């Protein structure tokens, strides 16, 4: 009959009842984790980021498998070892499993940043109210200058924390992220750019000095804050964000004149066809280097702002170059290529 | 230190005159020998390694590594050795259906070890 | 039924502290819950009605770069030390205090003068530094009244914190009413600033935004 | 260029980036993006076979197990390396239920369902049904099947 | 608009196409809409022809 | 509910007791004949039995001690 | 219709054949939601011919990977066309083009972890005018099979059944065009007739009693699928020469 | 299928010395990480004569890391596989905990388990395919 | 408060009978974003309204099939169909009506007029005719709602009725369909520079703007009114 009264049933008992999840190829022990299950109002699984990469899928047509525990100990194993909650670092590398690879990357980066002086770039305050001066009006996290008052926890006495207070100036989103950051690590960690090796040492570094309950609440926050700011963010990508160096069409122009000199040396019989081969290709891999560092430097942090000296050459703003810099997605290989060249690219097997 | 077991010994040491011994069963017998009763008895052993597509047959339980690569002939041999499997293994006591020494279980079948001593 | 819509009957809330404290409530309209919280915020941030501490004279020079002259704390930190302290007008207006004590160093919130409407909430808010000597100094504050906050470089001269609140934000959580899941719930999450009860900072919101938009529901649920 | 052009012929921003309200806070949005319509096609691995459950099956008359992809609420069949990995948990009462509960169990299954019915939580070993089946097979063959204690 | 998407995918599969089809989208609805809007008025035959 | 097991694990410090323990306390509460040291909350008896044996009420020395006693006071 | 396509699709359909192209017409002289009928003009009309052409496109035709091809008729009244004209609306097409999705609003931009890597945000928007609704069309079938036991015919007649799943089939059993279906409802009910019984005199009572069954015939009856369910849009049947129920 | 963890200590000196490797340009892989998480053999001595940096069996939790990179010590004698003294698997002295347990591993750790899904891991590999001397630093 | 101003309803311009732009009297400050943004929310979240709800028609029995003499499909006569909207009187659960014959367009005017609705603009489509012979007989039950109600939401509501020739289809059942904020500054000069905010509202036409606004706010000062509590 389909009876509600048996939905609340099943409510009541899906709440002390974890399940196990896996995906297609076991691969890893990573495969599988348990977790807490919760209904939700479709027809598919919700996944958070949290056991993503070692899931292995992609969030495109996949499918995943369910495992009930019977046995009391089957879900008291589940919950000791099954449980994603307790695979924070890999068992191979040593390295942490609940690696943050999503843009809770990017978010944190914009959170950590100065262009050059925003509105309120003198300002100092304690802390309590930036979210105001952020959020409301005054403060952006993209402002540099803002002295601020920080309590930070230093757990040098032996199995004991001691505050510290500080007149340390930064951005508005650092100070901000380390309201929800743990105790014990200095502000020091908190003084940074937030790049993906930033925040995979931030973790590590927590994971050596608290412990995995508070390391999990930071984790969490962290992603949370992440999916947060980000969104706050946008970041969107279009035709012109990408933007094309003019000294290549220049240079490589130079480098065809260099073909056509290799070719004359064919027709002149002085230069081996395979001489003649390895000298091209020299010459077209100069090139392409050249083209590579003209591209980098049009993309790099290339970008006169206006200011009290009006010529303030500052990080630049492009979605591609600032993800390939703090990590989030991307190569700036791969921007090289969608941008100047694809470079060689030449082995109908191996030849070139 | 999977790839290297099995050792060969050229001397018998009133051990056995034959070839391919279990180099922990060398050592094992090594030790109950020399030390307990003929430190004379000693059994001049070369150890040498072995590739995983043939260490593979070099199994302790007759269930495990049946199926391997292939049965025939293996079942064969395990039938003309009037050999017993004796569920020791992990895939052992997975097909059959035994606690495992392994995990939690591992106690239990170290109880059941412990009930394997008293009987 | 057309017109009828779901009230929240759980209102459960949690105190974390005298300040810091969190509630929750029952099933609120999917997306509507999420504009309430948001509104909510909007205007118990945007204006929010307390007396603050804005300029003071103190005694030494009226530049930033001026010296300590013993007192051990700098200018912009006993400034800021000050404006980390509840001065609270019961009916008084922009009024001004001062104060003088020795030179035992602990800079309490027993040494200025004393008035009869203003009130502080914390007798041990910090003002400033331990002083080096037992010299003394005259404060020559003023704290007025006003709502919300304002940037002390527009307006003259510390800071403008009329709201007497520290942090507040909501979470939208969701939940079925009997089979229908599509139900939201808003639990607000706030610290105070102190000295102000957070569900008479509520109530008095909720009045001020409810009297702000009476004049356009056209006098709506007359009977 | 000549997109970019008729987006100026269409009153439109050439480079495309536009101002944006976010519907749940309504903060005006920094990063003015470049919004537009783009295709999208809905492709035939729609959800219409994706959702799949079972709770009790029917065993086969050999070898007794479940039926498979979802032929009468058929259900899958667990993988080697996932019982590798399974091994790697060191669950040794997950692998045990798997190989037992999730198995060809026939006497075993009523008992299981019995006790899931009286909340007992107790599963019984025996011995599977295939290994004597594998047994015969071996006396199927010309060898004899002994089985010493 | 009703489709919100993952923008940070954009350069691992070097998808500029995804973007020219949002600038010849954003322009191809404008135009459409405008001409509607001109309908809207009930515009004069010769005035839509130009 | 508590998403991770650390605790209980320096507890046993084996860590393949400690599961054992807690689901023999698990299945005697499921049975019957024994009350939960620990206020519970209206939750699962696993659940319940790891937070009593994490508490540093439940071993393996105090319930074979508690079914000796048992046994012997029949 | 696809709007910023390569300019093949005319073409991509024009050729496939999905829809109907106008051979030798010249004007619309009848146009109906199940056929059209042409005239053609005396000058391309042939000598002692009609010169008239009736397309009869079929709807709901159930194509080979069970999608729902449903051609549908371009003009409305008296179009005039020539030659080869694009007639027939076909699947996925719009007037002559490879109309194969759905042309929808976007804007670029990561939010909330709901867009974590390949996802689309799908408002309620699109849900509401439900655009890129899906169709289908899907079969059965069901036998007769004159038995030893006694052949099974398709008469309704079930022995302890439940009145309910009778109220939709016919005399003949079948089910009536434009019903609604859901769960393991009937869909053609046989009756195979098994093995006669003796005096029996428990059944000879039970055939006192109650009787016109006798356990005689049991039930060889067809029943909607589990999980599936629809509305019937069309059916069909043939039977072995010779064999003349035809009851409904 | 039969790896697993059995003895707790060897009770053997035998051991394998670990050093920096240091090949081709410049060391590739330091052995600090190399050492880690190793308990070493009596082999663990200060680089002064007479002088010891630590015991025979001692886990370097994490302090012994930066100890011995002061003592600019190269290669230690360690107990490993298979030379862990346990006739059956190795014993724990020669195991460490090497994953997310803090805690060494335990009595009846699958090690063989818990590798061999480890080592094929990178299912990603690529396949189908005395003169001239330069100085580094001083 | 302190003369805290309270905005009031002023200037509401109706651009068509369904494209609106109204204006409000000036606030303080803080307000004109919360009031433009939870304006622009509940507006769009709650308009009750009337539509097309259930079908019962005579030719046809099951709509996936063809009808000679009509030109669309009985689903195309579902959806275009569906874009009437009629307002509606107190009375609720209507069946409206329409039945002709000829060889004419069919438009929406030829439906039987009812002393409890009105049909907005004669513009709308009922499947213009083919035949003149042919004579399409329906008669479209309206039913009163707040929002979008699923095809499947209403399976329930029949156990033994809906017979093959009844049958049901979806809605939006919101008039509203278009609320939105603009706040501007202007006419403040007595006293401080206040803020007054316009907003674009394209109701269906069912709903008129200042009623529509007045029962939204109803509706949110309803939900308010706990918050004190």
């Amino acid at each position: 009959r389909e009876e509600a009264v048996v939905w609340d049933i099943l409510d009541e008992v899906i709440r002390e009842h974890p399940v196990l999840l896996n995906r297609a190829p076991t691969l890893h022990r990573l495969g599988i984790q348990a977790f807490e299950p919760v209904l939700i109002e479709g027809k598919a699984i919700q996944l958070h980021p949290l056991v993503c990469a070692a899931y292995n899928a992609d969030f495109d047509g996949d499918q995943m498998a369910v495992h009930v525990p019977l046995t009391l100990e089957a879900q008291l194993e589940a919950r000791a070892l099954m449980m994603s909650t307790n695979n924070i670092l890999s068992p191979a590398n040593g390295e942490p499993i609940i690696v943050p690879s999503q843009d809770v990357v990017l978010g944190l980066y914009y959170m950590t940043r100065d262009c050059v002086n925003a509105k309120g770039e003198g300002m100092v305050l304690t802390g309590p109210k930036e979210a105001e001066r952020l959020y409301r009006s005054g403060l952006a996290s993209l402002h540099a200058r803002v002295k601020v008052r920080i309590t930070e926890y230093e757990k040098d006495a032996n199995g004991e924390l001691v505050a510290k207070t500080s007149l340390k100036d930064t951005t508005v989103g650092r100070a901000i992220l380390w309201m929800i950051v743990p105790k014990g690590l200095p502000y020091s960690i908190v003084n940074q750019a937030l790049g993906k090796k930033a925040i995979s040492k931030m973790l590590n570094t927590c994971y050596r000095i608290l412990g995995l309950k508070p390391t999990v609440i930071f984790a969490d926050q962290i992603m949370y804050t992440g999916f947060a700011y980000a969104a706050r963010s946008g970041a969107s990508v279009g035709i012109d964000d990408m933007v094309i160096p003019e000294k290549k069409h220049e240079i490589i122009s130079e480098a065809e004149a260099e073909v056509a000199e290799i070719q004359e040396q064919f027709q002149s019989g002085l230069v081996t066809a395979g001489e003649r081969y390895n000298k091209v290709i020299d010459i077209w891999a100069a090139a392409n280097d050249r083209v590579s560092k003209a591209m980098m430097d049009n993309l790099q942090t290339e970008t006169v702002i206006n200011r009290d000296g009006q010529e303030e050459k500052q990080v630049s703003f492009n979605s591609i170059y600032m993800m390939a810099d703090s990590g989030a997605r991307g190569s700036a290989a791969q921007i090289r290529q969608l941008a100047g060249m694809r470079g060689l690219m030449a082995k109908p097997d191996g030849s070139i | 230190r999977q790839m290297l077991r099995k050792a060969t010994i050229v001397n018998a040491g009133s051990s056995d005159f034959l070839e391919g011994e279990q180099v922990e069963y060398s050592r094992v017998k090594i030790a109950n020998r020399e030390l307990e009763a003929n430190g004379k008895v000693g059994a001049t052993y070369s150890r040498d390694l072995l590739g995983i597509t043939k260490a593979s047959l070099a199994t302790e339980s007759f269930i495990s590594a049946a199926s391997f690569q292939e049965t025939t002939r293996v079942l064969t041999e395990a039938a003309v050795a009037g050999k017993r499997d004796e569920l020791r293994g992990l895939k052992e006591n997975v097909i059959v259906g035994r606690l495992i020494p392994a995990g939690t279980g591992y106690a239990y079948h170290q109880d059941r070890m412990r009930r394997r001593a008293a009987g | 039924s057309v017109t009828e819509f779901l009230k929240p009957r759980l209102v459960d809330i949690e105190q974390v502290s005298s300040t810091h404290a969190k509630v929750t409530l029952e099933p609120l309209e999917r997306g509507f819950g999420h504009t309430l919280g948001n509104a909510l915020r909007r205007i118990l941030l945007s204006s929010m009605p307390g007396c603050a501490v804005t300029e003071v004279e103190i005694d030494g020079v009226l530049h930033e770069y001026s010296t300590k002259e013993g007192v051990q704390e700098d200018i912009l930190e006993i400034l800021l030390n000050l404006k980390g302290l509840a001065v609270r007008v019961q009916g008084k207006d922009e009024v001004i205090l001062t104060l003088n004590k020795s030179g035992i160093g602990p800079v309490t919130a027993a040494d200025i003068t004393h008035d009869g409407d203003v009130e502080i909430v914390k007798p041990q808010h910090v003002i400033c530094h331990l002083t080096d000597e037992n010299a003394s100094i005259s404060m020559r504050i003023k704290v007025q009244r006003g709502r919300g906050y304002v940037p002390a470089s527009t307006r003259i001269l510390v800071d403008a914190c009329y709201s007497p609140v520290e942090r507040i934000a909501y979470n939208v959580e969701a939940a079925r009413v009997e089979q229908r899941t599509d139900l939201d719930k808003l639990v607000i999450e706030m610290e105070t600033n102190g000295t102000i009860d957070p569900e008479e900072a509520i109530r008095r919101a909720a009045t001020i935004l409810a009297e702000q938009l009476e004049a356009f529901v056209d006098l709506r649920d007359v009977r | 260029a000549e997109i970019k052009e008729l987006l100026k012929l269409g009153d439109l921003p050439t480079s495309g980036q536009i101002r944006l309200y976010d519907g749940r806070t309504g903060e005006q949005f920094e990063r003015p993006v470049t919004v537009g319509y783009m295709y999208m096609l809905k492709l035939n691995h729609l959800v219409d076979d994706k959702m799949h459950a079972r709770s009790t099956g029917s065993y086969s008359l050999v070898t007794q197990q479940p039926l498979g992809g979802k032929a009468q609420f058929g259900g899958q069949r667990f993988g080697e390396m996932e019982v590798w990995a399974l091994e790697a948990y060191g669950a040794a009462y997950t692998l045990q239920e798997m190989l037992t509960v999730k198995s060809d169990d026939v006497n075993g299954r009523t008992k299981m369902y019995k006790n899931i019915v009286d909340g007992n939580h107790q599963m019984e070993p025996g011995m599977p049904e295939s290994f004597n089946v594998l047994l015969k097979e071996i006396r199927s063959l010309g060898i004899n099947i002994e089985l010493e204690d | 608009v009703d489709i919100v998407l993952n923008p940070l995918g954009v350069p691992s599969r070097m998808n500029i196409g995804q973007i020219l089809e949002t600038h010849l989208g954003m322009a191809a609805k404008g135009i459409g809409d405008k001409i509607n809007a001109m309908l809207k008025q009930q515009q004069e035959v010769a005035k839509l022809r130009e | 509910a508590r998403v991770t097991v650390q605790d209980a694990v320096e507890k046993i410090g084996n860590r393949f007791d400690l599961v054992l323990v807690a689901a023999r306390r698990a299945r005697q509460m499921q049975v019957g004949g024994k009350d939960p040291l620990v206020p519970e909350e209206n939750d699962k008896t696993t659940v319940i039995a790891l937070r009593e044996i994490e508490e540093g009420l439940i071993n393996n020395q105090i319930l074979d001690v508690r079914e000796r006693q048992e046994q012997q006071e029949q | 219709k696809p709007l910023v396509g390569t300019g093949m699709e005319r073409a991509v359909a024009v050729d496939s054949g999905v829809t109907a192209v106008a051979k030798r017409g010249g004007v619309v002289q009848y146009v109906d939601a199940s056929r059209i009928v042409i005239k053609v003009n005396e000058d391309e009309m042939y000598p002692g011919e009609a010169g008239i052409d009736i397309y009869n496109l079929t709807k709901y035709t159930r194509s080979n990977q069970n999608t729902c091809i449903n051609q549908m008729p371009c003009v409305s009244l008296g179009e005039p066309v020539e030659r080869g004209d694009v007639l027939a609306d076909g699947p996925s097409t719009d007037l002559g083009e490879l109309a194969l999705g759905q042309n929808m609003r976007v804007a670029f931009m990561p939010w909330n972890g709901y867009n974590f890597e390949d996802s689309i945000l799908v408002s309620e928007r699109v849900v509401q005018e439900d655009r890129f609704t899906t169709i289908h069309i899907q079969e059965l079938a069901c036998v007769s099979r004159d038995t030893k036991l006694g052949p099974e015919e398709i008469t309704a007649d079930i022995p302890n059944v439940g009145e309910a799943a009778l109220s939709k089939l016919d005399e003949s059993g079948i089910v009536y065009i434009g019903a609604e279906v859901t769960g393991g409802d009937i869909l053609v009910g046989k009756v195979t007739p098994k093995g006669e019984t003796q005096l029996t005199p428990e059944e000879k009572l039970l055939r006192a009693i109650f009787g016109e069954k006798a356990s005689d015939v049991k039930d060889s009856s067809l029943r909607v699928p589990n999980g599936v369910s629809g509305t019937v849009i069309d059916v069909q049947v043939f039977t072995r020469d010779g064999v003349e129920k035809d009851k409904r | 299928q039969d790896l697993v963890v059995t003895e707790d200590d060897c009770g053997t000196h035998e051991g394998i010395m670990m050093t920096p490797v240091i090949e081709g340009g410049d060391v590739k892989e330091p052995l600090r990480d190399r050492v880690l998480g190793r308990v070493t053999a009596e082999d663990v001595l200060k680089p002064g004569t007479a002088d010891i940096l630590v015991p025979r069996n001692t886990l370097l939790h994490e302090q012994w890391c930066d100890l011995l990179e002061e003592n600019s010590v190269d290669a230690v004698k360690v107990r490993s596989v298979v030379s862990c003294d346990t006739d059956f698997g190795v014993c724990a002295h020669c195991y460490g905990r090497d994953l997310a347990r803090g805690h060494i591993i335990n009595k009846g750790e699958a090690i063989g388990v818990i590798a061999a899904q480890s080592i094929g891991e990178p299912g990603t590999q690529l396949t189908m395919r005395e003169s001239s001397i330069q100085v580094k630093n001083k």
